[PDB]
């Protein structure tokens, strides 16, 4: 994650990256991913179906075209 | 310390204390963490189960602090200092305001006054609206209302306001600092670092950011640290020269300068800051600071207040400066010359 | 069969106390040879003197045994995670995870809550 | 806590409805809700006043049968036994019962917890 | 497409609406009306089409999401059902407490949902109340 | 739509009606006894054979479990390995479960397979914290990495085995964690820290506690004793009366 | 290896066929290699597949099939009094396999068996329905909803104000849903 | 000295501020026990901490005796990190990593053996035992050549 | 125990008993070509065990974060130029203790778990765990239920082959054949999502048959399916078996000999490969296979390429036993009819005391499993599945050990491996077949 560049996003797909899921309470898991990258966006299911996942990326889309670049500098 | 802690408004807070599950009962509110301090701070507020507001102006930018706290934790707050309800929405739920805002350079809707000033004002004129306990505001060293530098005049005149609106205010003076990230030895190793007015002799006693952020923390349960004025600086003092020195005995590159003079380089960075949209390093009064000279100003607390004895620079250039070693040199073992 | 890696050292059992005492030598010598290798190996910001520092209280932990299956165990922990720590599997998290950078006294355990 | 979608419990009912309900107003404050859309938020009915406007099914036999209606879509089926002059209520769902016999001593009560009619 | 199913589609349509679908589905469709949502999103139906393709919805608003489907004809547009939400009588039983408005994802909003507890808290602490000396 | 010639919809086909539906009961246990005095007897011959090692066998339905000290693994996985009745050249799986009211906790459990009889079979010894087991690497190279999963998860030596180190946890793990008294979250957690910039461990909290709903198992025994299905062939003799 | 007993009969290869009794002409294999010609029949394939209709469904705008018993998210339903179904016996807590389920009850204030407090803890959930398949009243059901992705973790936090308006708005097809697969169930 | 708490013990990786000051800990030198606990890879906590051995007694609103067979061994609850509340949404929260787990055992023995072995601190109670008494179900209609003392009811 | 505390007799050791070889008939230093001079120690001067320990050859971590590593593995490679001297997978980063995590667990609430360890075999692994608790219970589950597992065990062998046969295809770098078979599967995933309400984990097999019935037009479908499903494999045929450069990438790679391959724990096409006729489903006949006729696909060279031939023919056998459980599918229920194992009707549970009862225990308290243990093994996709599930008499399982057969598979790599160059590392992840839920559990 660190190697990759900026602009960059993540995307948590499933409840195990999302917050363990269903090994939540196991003693070699990580509950839930956003404990080592921030995320923006999460996908529920386990798994998600294929279009859940669209649906998110859809978000991500979204998102980015809400975001304000060049005018977030103009504002400083 | 304990596991009760009282405020002084007088609500008790009864913690439960290990981990990001915990319970740290605080409620923070930390304006300027996006920065390079706010981080150690926000990091250390939330790994122990506080609530912390982190006001935002970029949201792509305050991503990185979320990963810091637990779910509801960390509570991000989409402000601006010159939109007084999203000042006054963020610091009223508040045990503790920590006022962090602060920028080198002027730019084209912030003068170094108004960023300051104005800023201070309004971010102190709502603890005092909504009666928040706590009000660390970090100044600059040097920090002076009769001083001429821009930077050291401003952030001084702003720790008056604080104090008249809210005498409680516990004043922090930092030296420059140095990190991860940080704007001292990153800078020394960089390339574009070439422009320099007086010959990098200008002393100072520099601080790791790591050891103020533990040093803000601690304010917040030394509740005697109320209306107090502190200076966090480092064991020993050294120029640019002496620290550009163990830069290069690091990464091992030999780093060089151009010096001009002051009157010819001055008005050459009030341009580049004019004309370019980036933090360049460079500008009227970033010269007139490299002229000046860090004085510790007696009567203030130190670390030694908070119980801290600061590291020195010197054992920190490896652990920092690796990521700019040639490879030839990397594998080699830290310098301690 | 698959070869064995790099450090990999057959599981056998001491012969005698005297087998067993040249054995627990031989792994202090291995690891305190090592520390200036793990050192520039994990980018450890430290000297080795506190590297060797660490392993000697490793092994001290372990002075008082006077069981030949007890120290056999403790024998195979290190040799796999001396193997572990050579071959660069483990990374700078997990040595780092091992050097530490309870409350001293009941009145001070007490006032903070339970240490 | 301004608007009153942030301090009514339900839209059809404003106080709480349970010994441990925590009151809307008390969980809508906090920093986690100082940029928040109140009437975004989920705020369901209250169940327990919609099932107190059903009329009473009133019926002649001793042990009246529901299964909530649904066929194998309803509850399991239970009995409920109308003797006591006092409506009675099936236990999974609190449709209202009454026996005729006491039509006359229910139709005096100054107030009751169900329409009669 | 192809080119007889594309010129038969857009001589159907007309090139107003050929030019728009190249804009939102990036695809030229042709079919007849079945209904229209409660957010004004419409939808076709074409059993002489590509399988999984023979249903499909025009979105009413420009940034169309997928949770903008209202819940019955989303299950229509999942061939979950045959029968429209026009011809579906589970669409009449009357819920005085059913959201009268349209209720979609929530979230990137300040309308995104807040979690919180609905319970009371376990222990209650005395009110101190200091007596006279 | 263009229909192929020759293919009708299968749905318009009317299925011819099926009304009462006749199924016999049947006890699936009764099919292993034509073979039960044949798993005796192989088990029975075993025991004969290396009686230096082998403490006992039972037998359940079709499967032949045979009790060893391990100071017999080696001479016991030769012997099943090598004769000609014993052509038992795959190890299926090695595992281990932890008995900790037993002085020796640890039962290690291989299962074999010959593929030239068809025929499977289970062999039992066990281990404690501090006793190791002979490894069987020399004579299976696909024991290497079960022994080495047992010795990750429950913590057993296999003495002579190469390479010898953890397999699925994690590098710096302290910890066997399929032991009873090991629990079930373990003790530590990782994340990430903002102030060191790399991933930590720390004490394990968690936001929910696990609810161990195993006090809901029932006050009343359901299953029983079950039954004897021994042959008359392993039963000992009744006196007769007078 | 083989089976005990006779072995299998001809288990045993013929004998190697030698490189002059090949019965391939040389013409033949000489041609087969310097026209490469097996890789053109693979690219003749590839041919008619590119005259061939694709598979693509045009996502939002057309969806994939799913059925009745498609497990998504959770809803808490109502009777059609608007009474809640949930009696609070705690079964579906019981049953769920990632404890994601935490329910608080009491006598509400006429008396009845009511939940107090309903969660779902949505990043714990592994969509089994098995929840559904234990309520004795149909109250917990999984929706034909997939598409309910969001910006933070507490957004997947369900509490029963947020279960209870799920049901209140996809009813029409929990029911629909429930009257095309009771009868299997 | 006379079962004192060691403020001395190291720390490892596992201990919390909810970690108990323990009185002693295995070395390995001690007679005729495994000192399990010393290479088991559990933290010190474990060795700081008392154990319940015992046997369940009857729920007093069943009849089955089931649960009341073998020996369970479970970890004490402490003052502090055992639950509380989440900020967020109520949940309990807990430090206790024992909290959720038990050992069953054949015999009382079995579990003093482990408990030994492992390095815990162990308490035992044992069971109270119920006192027979012969029932008779013609009690109920004894002669009685006096007063009545109650009015049997069925 | 107490003995090993000082010195006593050492515990005997496999080199103890070794035995010296007869020199009157030995003949050869080496009859494996595996170990014939492809291996670390060929080169150089000194070993690595003194003077060596200083040098290393050029290792390279391949994966987890590589498409040809499939997700989580970290294969550490020793390369030789570009030859492979020493393969040492690493696995365990993907072990969740899902072993573990089933001792805290009904058996109703653990059977999910076995959805996810071959996640592309799903209803294969249901089967395994559902055959060894029915085992366990001493019940006989119905024919319909016996005869919708044989089919949906086929359907779901159809499954992993498309994934697992072009998945292999597309590391040695054929891209098409991958996307014409995912069409196929995403057909197959509708008919799991029709009988359960999941396309992945279905968690429709069951110890006492199956969760529900299957739908009315099922069947049909399937056979409509099934009319069309010939075609595609004879197009993923017309790409690669007479391709010269896939006979180039495969023929004579990843070579284990018959004797090897059963001293190395290899099962399904692994083992069939090398030449034993050896299928679990025709050796110990579970379910409705001894019901059905179907062939068994065996290699003769033991090689890529042999077991690619054997996977594709394994699609034209499990299309062929699916056309005979649609045949041969009886009337009947689909669970056993014993209200204390299976969930009753919930018509019953809301019509019937003794059915209310019955699933309130069976979903609180769980059913009680009679006390023992149990082997049980079934043919999964990627070969001798098994679990080893030991019964405390209770409702929790004492133990429930999964063995997975690329388990003892990754673990051959290194024997059969070293030697090749690093794109014949790939070719034999991928004909090996691996998924690392299993592998780690
Ligand atoms: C394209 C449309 C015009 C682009 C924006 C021009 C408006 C403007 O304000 O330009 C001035 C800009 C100010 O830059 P500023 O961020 O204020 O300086 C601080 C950085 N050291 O300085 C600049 O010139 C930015 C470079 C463009
Ligand atoms: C025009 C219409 C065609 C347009 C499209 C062209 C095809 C485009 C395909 C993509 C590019 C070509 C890919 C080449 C793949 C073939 C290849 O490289 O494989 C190497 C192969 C190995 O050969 P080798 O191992 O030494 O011998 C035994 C092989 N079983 O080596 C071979 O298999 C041999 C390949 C032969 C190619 C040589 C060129 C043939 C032209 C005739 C040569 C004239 C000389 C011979 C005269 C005829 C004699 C009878
Ligand atoms: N670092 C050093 O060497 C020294 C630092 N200090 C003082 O310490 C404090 C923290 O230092 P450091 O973290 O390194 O500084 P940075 O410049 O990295 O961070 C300053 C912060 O102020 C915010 N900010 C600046 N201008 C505005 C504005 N007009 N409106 C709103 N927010 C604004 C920035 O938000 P955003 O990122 O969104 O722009 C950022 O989070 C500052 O006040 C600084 O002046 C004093 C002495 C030495
Ligand atoms: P002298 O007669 O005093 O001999 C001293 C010794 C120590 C031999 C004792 O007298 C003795 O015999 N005592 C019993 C044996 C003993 O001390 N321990 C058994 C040896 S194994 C052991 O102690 C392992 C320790 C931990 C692993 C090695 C240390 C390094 C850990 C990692 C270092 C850093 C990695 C990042
Ligand atoms: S099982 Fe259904 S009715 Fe029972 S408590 Fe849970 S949701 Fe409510
Ligand atoms: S479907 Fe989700 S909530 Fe229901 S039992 Fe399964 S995991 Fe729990
Ligand atoms: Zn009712």
């Amino acid at each position: 994650y660190d190697q990759m560049p900026d602009p960059r996003w993540v995307i948590s797909m499933g409840s195990c990256a999302n917050g363990g899921g269903y090994y939540h309470y196991s003693y070699s898991v990580v509950r839930g991913c956003d404990r080592i990258v921030p995320v923006d966006v999460y996908v529920p299911g386990c798994p998600p179906t294929s279009e859940a996942l669209m649906y998110g990326i859809f978000q991500l889309q979204r998102k980015m075209r809400n975001t304000k670049i060049t005018r977030m500098w103009y504002r400083k | 310390i304990s596991d009760i802690h009282i405020t002084r408004t007088g609500k008790p807070l009864i913690r439960i204390q290990g981990g990001r599950s915990s319970l740290g009962e605080h409620t923070a509110t930390v304006f300027g963490a996006t920065g390079q301090l706010g981080r150690y701070i926000v990091n250390r507020l939330a790994r122990q189960g506080c609530t912390v507001i982190v006001p935002y102006r970029e949201e792509m930018a305050k991503r990185h602090l979320k990963v810091s706290g637990d779910l509801g934790r960390v509570i991000f707050m989409e402000f601006d200092l010159r939109n007084t309800q999203s000042i006054e929405e963020s610091v009223r739920h508040s045990d503790v305001v920590y006022n962090l805002i602060g920028r080198d350079y002027p730019t084209k809707n912030f003068s170094l006054a108004d960023v300051h000033i104005e800023g201070t004002e309004r971010i102190v004129e709502a603890v005092a609206k909504y009666d928040v306990d706590r009000f660390i505001q970090v100044s600059t060293y040097n920090a002076n209302p009769d001083s001429t530098c821009e930077f050291f005049r401003t952030k001084g005149i702003a720790e008056k306001v604080a104090r008249h609106v809210f005498p409680e205010t516990t004043i922090v003076r930092p030296a420059p600092m140095f990190g991860f990230e940080d704007r001292l030895l990153l800078k020394l190793a960089s390339v574009t670092n070439l422009f320099t007015s007086n010959h990098m002799r200008e002393k100072f006693w520099p601080v790791h950011v790591n050891e103020v952020g533990e040093a803000l923390e601690r304010m917040l349960y030394d509740d005697s640290t109320a209306g107090q004025t502190f200076e966090l600086y480092g064991p020993r003092q050294y120029s640019m020269a002496q620290i550009a020195e163990l830069v290069d005995r690091e990464i091992y590159k030999k780093r060089r300068h151009i010096n001009l003079p002051k009157p010819i380089l001055q008005p050459l960075a009030e341009l580049i800051n004019r004309v370019l949209w980036w933090d360049t390093g460079l500008s009227r009064d970033q010269v007139e600071r490299e002229f000046h000279d860090q004085v510790i100003d007696p009567t203030a607390k130190t670390f030694k207040d908070l119980g801290m004895e600061p590291t020195d620079i010197s054992k920190w250039t490896y652990h920092y400066l690796l990521p700019y070693r040639p490879s030839t040199y990397y594998d080699l073992p830290p310098s301690t010359e | 069969a698959v070869q064995p890696t790099k450090f990999a050292v057959t599981v056998r059992q001491s012969r005698n106390w005297a087998d067993a005492k040249q054995r627990v030598i031989a792994a202090y010598r291995a690891w305190i040879r090592a520390a200036p290798e793990i050192q520039t190996m994990y980018s450890i910001p430290f000297p080795v003197s506190h590297i060797r520092t660490r392993i000697r209280q490793e092994f001290e932990r372990h002075r008082y045994v006077n069981k030949l299956n007890v120290v056999d165990v403790l024998l195979q922990q290190s040799n796999a995670d001396f193997q572990e720590t050579m071959n660069f599997w483990r990374q700078q998290s997990h040595v780092m995870a091992f050097f530490k950078e309870l409350p001293s006294n009941f009145i001070t355990g007490f006032l903070e809550g339970r240490n | 806590g301004r608007p009153a979608s942030a301090v009514m419990q339900a839209p059809n009912r404003a106080e709480v409805w349970s010994r441990s309900q925590r009151p809307r107003s008390e969980a809508m404050a906090g920093p986690r809700f100082e940029q928040t859309d109140f009437d975004a938020q989920p705020r369901p009915w209250a169940a327990i006043e919609l099932i107190h406007k059903q009329p009473v099914r009133w019926t002649h036999d001793r042990i009246v049968a529901c299964d909530g209606g649904g066929g194998p879509h309803g509850h399991p089926k239970i009995y409920i036994n109308t003797d006591k002059p006092e409506i009675a209520t099936c236990n999974y769902c609190g449709l209202p019962f009454a026996n005729e016999h006491h039509r006359k001593y229910l139709e005096s009560l100054p107030q009751t917890s169900y329409p009669l009619n | 497409s192809y080119p007889t199913r594309t010129l038969a589609n857009l001589r159907k349509i007309g090139l107003k609406e050929y030019f728009r679908q190249l804009l939102y589905i990036g695809d030229t469709k042709y079919g007849e009306l079945v209904g229209v949502d409660k957010f004004g999103n419409k939808f076709y139906e074409n059993k002489e089409e590509l399988p999984l393709r023979t249903r499909w919805v025009d979105y009413a608003k420009h940034d169309y999401d997928a949770a903008h489907i209202e819940p019955m004809w989303h299950a229509w547009i999942s061939y979950q059902v045959d029968t429209p939400p026009t011809r579906e009588p589970l669409t009449q039983i009357e819920r005085p407490w059913a959201p009268k408005e349209h209720v979609p994802n929530r979230s990137f909003t300040r309308g995104a949902y807040k979690p919180y507890n609905t319970t009371q808290p376990k222990i209650q602490s005395w009110e101190p109340k200091a007596a006279p000396r | 739509v263009a229909l192929p010639k020759d293919a009708p919809n299968p749905r318009a086909i009317p299925r011819e009606p099926v009304g009462e539906i006749k199924q016999a009961l049947v006890n699936p246990a009764d099919k292993y006894q034509s073979k039960a005095d044949n798993l005796h007897k192989y088990g029975a011959w075993l025991m004969s054979c290396l009686p230096k090692y082998i403490q006992q066998f039972s037998v359940w339905k079709d499967e032949l479990t045979i009790y060893i000290c391990p100071t017999g693994v080696i001479p016991v996985f030769s012997f099943l390995k090598y004769n000609t009745n014993a052509e038992f050249t795959q190890v299926s799986d090695i595992t281990a479960v932890d008995f900790p009211t037993r002085e020796m906790r640890f039962e290690i459990v291989y299962n074999l397979l010959s593929v030239r009889h068809n025929a499977r079979i289970r062999v039992k010894t066990y281990a404690d914290e501090v006793t190791p087991v002979p490894s069987i690497t020399s004579l299976y190279m696909g024991a290497n990495w079960y022994e080495r999963e047992v010795y990750d998860m429950f913590g057993v030596l296999f003495v002579g085995h190469p390479d010898l180190r953890r397999i699925m946890t994690d590098y710096g793990f302290e910890g066997h964690p399929l032991r009873k008294d090991f629990p079930l979250t373990g003790y530590t957690e990782i994340r990430y820290d903002e102030e060191k910039k790399r991933i930590v461990v720390e004490p394990l909290e968690l936001t929910q506690a696990f609810r161990n709903f195993e006090g809901g198992s029932s006050a009343w025994d359901q299953v029983g004793p079950g039954i004897d299905r021994t042959p008359d062939t392993f039963k000992l003799p009744t006196p007769k009366p007078e | 290896a083989t089976p005990a007993g006779p072995p299998p009969k001809n288990f045993r290869l013929p004998p190697p066929k030698n490189w002059d009794e090949e019965s391939e002409s040389t013409i033949d294999k000489v041609g087969k290699y310097f026209l490469m010609t097996e890789m053109l029949r693979g690219m003749y394939v590839l041919l008619e597949q590119f005259f061939r209709p694709p598979y693509t469904i045009y996502y939002p705008f057309e969806k994939g099939p799913i059925s009745p018993r498609f497990r998504g998210e959770h809803a808490l339903r109502r009777y059609p009094s608007g009474e809640e179904r949930c009696i609070a016996c705690k079964l579906c807590e019981a049953v769920c396999p990632a404890q994601a389920i935490t329910i608080e009850a009491e006598e509400r204030a006429d008396g009845s068996r009511r939940t107090t407090r309903y969660d779902i803890d949505m990043t714990k959930c592994i969509y089994c329905g098995f929840c559904q398949e234990s309520c004795p009243v149909d109250a917990i059901v999984e929706s034909p909803n997939a598409e309910y992705a969001t910006e933070t973790r507490e957004e997947l936090l369900y509490n029963k104000e947020k279960l209870l308006a799920n049901g209140d708005k996809w009813e029409p097809e929990l029911a629909a849903a429930i009257r095309a697969d009771a009868p299997y169930r | 000295p006379r079962n004192a708490p060691d403020y001395n013990v190291p720390i490892d990786i596992a201990t919390s501020t909810f970690t108990p000051v323990p009185k002693n800990v295995q070395d390995g030198s001690e007679e005729n026990v495994v000192p399990a606990g010393l290479i088991s890879g559990a933290p010190m906590e474990l060795q700081a901490r008392t154990v319940r051995i015992y046997k369940p007694a009857k729920p007093a609103t069943q009849s089955g005796e089931k649960n009341t067979q073998l020996w369970r061994m479970d970890w004490d609850v402490l003052g502090k990190g055992h639950r509380w509340e989440n900020p967020l949404m109520g949940w309990q929260s807990s430090a206790d990593f024992m909290q959720g787990t038990h050992l069953t055992f054949k015999t009382k023995e079995d579990a003093i053996a482990f408990a030994e072995k492992q390095g815990y601190e162990y308490f035992v109670q044992e069971p109270n035992e119920r006192h027979f008494r012969p029932k008779a179900y013609a009690n109920n209609f004894l002669y009685s050549p006096g007063k009545l003392k109650h009015i049997r009811t069925k | 125990p107490q003995d090993g505390f000082q010195g006593t007799r050492l515990i005997p050791t496999g080199a103890d008993f070794q035995s010296p070889p007869d020199p009157f008939i030995d003949e050869g230093a080496r009859d494996n070509a595996a170990n014939y001079g492809v291996q670390k120690s060929r080169s150089g001067v000194d070993e690595d065990s003194v003077e060596g320990r200083k040098v290393r050859h050029y290792t390279v971590n391949f994966g987890p974060q590589h498409p040809a590593a499939h997700g989580v593995l970290r294969l550490i490679l020793e390369l030789n130029g570009e030859e492979i001297v020493r393969a040492d997978p690493h696995v365990g980063l993907l072990h969740r203790g899902t072993e573990k995590l089933c001792e805290y667990k009904t058996y109703m609430q653990a059977l999910p778990y076995f959805d996810r360890l071959d996640y592309v075999s799903m209803m294969t692994n249901e089967q395994v765990f559902s055959l060894a608790v029915e085992k366990l219970l001493n019940i006989e589950i119905p024919p319909r239920a016996k005869f919708i597992r044989t089919m949906f065990g086929e359907i779901t062998r159809i499954l992993n082959h498309l994934m697992s046969v072009l998945s292999h295809a597309m590391d040695v770098g054929a891209l098409t054949p991958f996307l014409w078979g995912f069409e196929e599967r995403e057909k197959l995933m509708e008919f799991y999502e029709r009988v359960s309400g999941a396309r992945l984990h279905a968690a429709y097999v069951r110890p006492g048959g199956v969760h529900q019935d299957i739908p009315v037009g099922l069947l049909d479908d399937i056979y409509q399916w099934a009319t069309q499903f010939g075609d595609r494999i004879d197009e993923t045929e017309e790409m690669l078996t007479d391709n010269r450069i896939w006979i180039n990438r495969l023929k004579g790679v990843g070579v284990v000999s018959a004797a090897d391959a059963l001293n190395l724990s290899f099962t399904g096409v692994m083992l069939r490969g090398s030449g034993v006729p050896w299928d679990v489903r025709k050796s110990s006949p579970y379910d409705a296979y001894d019901q059905v006729e179907f062939d068994v696909p065996v290699g003769i060279n033991g090689d890529c390429y042999d077991r690619y031939l054997c996977r594709m023919e394994e699609f034209r056998q499990s299309l062929r036993i699916i056309h005979q459980c649609l045949n041969k599918m009886p009337a009947g229920p689909v669970r056993y009819e014993d209200y204390k194992i299976t969930p009753p009707p919930r018509a019953a549970m809301k019509e019937n005391m003794e059915a209310l009862i019955h699933h309130f225990l069976l979903f609180t308290k769980g059913y009680a499993v009679p006390p023992g243990d149990t082997y049980t093994a079934i043919e999964a996709p990627k070969g001798e599945m098994g679990v080893y599930v030991v019964s405390d008499g209770s409702e929790r399982p004492y133990r429930v050990h999964i063995r997975a057969p690329g388990f003892a598979h990754l673990s051959g790599f290194d024997h059969i491996t070293r030697g090749h160059l690093l794109a014949d590392a790939v070719a034999v992840i991928g004909t090996m077949d691996l998924v690392f839920g299993e592998v780690d559990r």
